[PDB]
């Protein structure tokens, strides 16, 4: 995260560190959406770009985490993937249309004060909430610009779909949106290498309640002027979800 | 760098 | 089910430090 400040303790507790074995390192970020279910980006594990192919046992789930590289003692639950799911329709060829994958844990975790899942949108919420102007939060242990102690955070705003397109010469999808301050604007932040795949989650108003509408997807750069970072469209998707989850 | 994590989930 | 409510903030009806950025951008 760019241009981001500290988290407070349990601010963001369905945030979730994709972490590699050997080496010992941060892979993606990813949310936690329910005891057995982590949801994260395709491109985490599977980007043939990047030499990226990972398999269930290279990788291991870290929830409840705040310090970036300390093991925190009776704080995180570290987790083993039962099954990696890819969405059959991912392009990783051209966009990175359909960027998401499911990840099923060995066993359920236990909630804790630092470990809680994030709500999944429904139509209403997706239709209410996803408006160009309206911000959402971005959080995670990523690149501080084109690195941090504690998982950093942002609020950003979603941009107008031309924007987006005008920003880039990648061919944007329905199943994609944009989000940052434009160049006039007084703030500005990002996502960045090592956030991906993390939540943009926002806080409905109605409810008080958070829901991820976002994956962290992709950028050209972090925190350019004139260009935004790119979030999957989690609702879009969301038949995708609860398939899998039924099944 | 990061700080090494109990064996028992290697 | 329980989704969504932070033990430390909405289950405490504490306030996070930026959250009101985002209510007041609604
Ligand atoms: C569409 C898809 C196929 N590709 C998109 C670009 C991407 C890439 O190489 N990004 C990139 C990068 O983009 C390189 C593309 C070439 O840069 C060019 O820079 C030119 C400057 O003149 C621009 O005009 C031009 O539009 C632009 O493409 C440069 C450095 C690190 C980079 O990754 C860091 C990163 C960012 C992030 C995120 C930031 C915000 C998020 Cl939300 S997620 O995560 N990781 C590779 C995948």
């Amino acid at each position: 995260i760019v241009e981001g400040s500290d988290a407070e303790i349990g601010m963001s507790p369905w945030q979730v560190m994709l972490f590699r074995k050997s080496p010992q390192e941060l892979l993606c970020g990813a949310s936690l959406i329910s005891d057995r279910w982590v949801l994260t980006a395709a491109h985490c594990l599977l980007y043939p770009p990047w030499d990226k192919n990972f398999t269930e046992n290279d990788l291991l789930v870290r929830i409840g985490k705040h310090s970036r590289t300390r093991y925190e003692r009776n704080i995180e639950k570290i987790s083993m993937l039962e099954k990696i799911y890819i969405h059959p329709r991912y392009n990783w060829r051209e966009n990175l249309d359909r960027d998401i994958a499911l990840m099923k844990l060995k066993k359920p975790v236990a909630f804790s004060d630092y470990i809680h899942p994030v709500c999944l949108p429904d139509r209403e919420t997706a239709a209410s909430l996803l408006q160009a102007g309206y911000k959402g939060r971005v959080t995670g242990w990523g690149n501080l610009k084109e690195q941090p102690s504690v998982l950093q955070v942002v609020n950003l705003p979603i941009v107008e779909r031309p924007v987006c397109k005008d920003s880039t010469r990648i061919r944007i999808t329905d199943n994609m949106f944009c989000a940052g301050y434009k160049p006039d604007e007084g703030k500005r932040g990002d996502a960045c290498e090592g956030d991906s795949g993390g939540p943009f989650v926002m806080k409905s108003p109605f409810n008080n309640r958070w829901y991820q509408m976002g994956i962290v997807s992709w950028g050209e750069g972090c925190d350019r002027d004139g260009k935004y970072g790119f979030y999957t469209h989690v609702f879009r998707l969301k038949k995708w979800i609860q398939k899998v989850i039924d099944q | 760098d990061f700080e090494e994590i109990p064996e028992e989930y290697l | 089910a329980d989704c969504g409510l932070r033990p430390l903030f909405e289950k405490k009806s504490l306030e996070d430090k930026t959250e009101r950025e985002l209510l007041e951008s609604y």
